[PDB]
C-alpha cells in the first residue's frame, strides 16, 4: 500500500502525468493482456500501477516501446 | 525543550517537513496527536469555579 506517492512524483515530476502513466498501467492490466512485474498483494491495479512507477520499472517511454514491440509482434 | 504551545508546534512540523519529506512529517503529525490525546487526558485538567 502506498499512502504516500512522494517517491513516485519525483520519479517523473509532474504530479499531473503520473496520473495517465498509472491510469494507462492499470487498463493494460485490467482490461486484459498484461501482468504485473512486482508481486500481487491482493490489492488493486491501481497501487499496484504507483508501486510499478515507484520501482522505476514502467513510465511514458517504456510504455511506448513496448507497446510499439508488440505492435510488430502482430 | 519549550512548552510547545500551539506555536512551537507549528514550527517544529514546518522544519520536519522542510528538512525530511513528506512521509516522515506525515508520520510525526499522527504520532504527535496520538501522544497529545493520550497525555492529556491522563493529567485530567478540569475547570472548575
Amino acid at each position: 500500500a502506498r499512502v504516500t506517492v512522494q517517491d513516485a512524483v519525483e520519479k517523473i515530476g509532474n504530479r499531473f502525468d503520473l496520473v495517465l502513466v498509472a491510469a494507462r498501467r492499470a487498463r493494460q492490466m485490467q482490461v486484459g493482456g498484461k501482468d504485473p512485474l512486482v508481486p500481487e498483494e491482493n490489492d488493486k491495479t491501481t497501487v499496484i500501477a504507483l508501486r510499478e512507477i515507484e520501482e522505476g520499472l514502467i513510465n511514458n517511454q517504456i510504455l511506448d516501446v513496448r507497446e510499439r514491440q508488440e505492435q510488430q509482434e502482430q | 525543550n519549550q512548552a510547545l504551545g500551539k506555536k512551537a508546534i507549528s514550527k517544529m512540523l514546518n522544519t520536519c517537513y522542510r528538512i525530511l519529506g513528506l512521509k516522515p512529517t506525515v508520520i510525526f503529525a499522527d504520532q504527535i496527536m496520538y501522544t497529545g490525546f493520550a497525555y492529556a487526558a491522563r493529567s485530567g485538567a478540569s475547570v472548575g469555579i
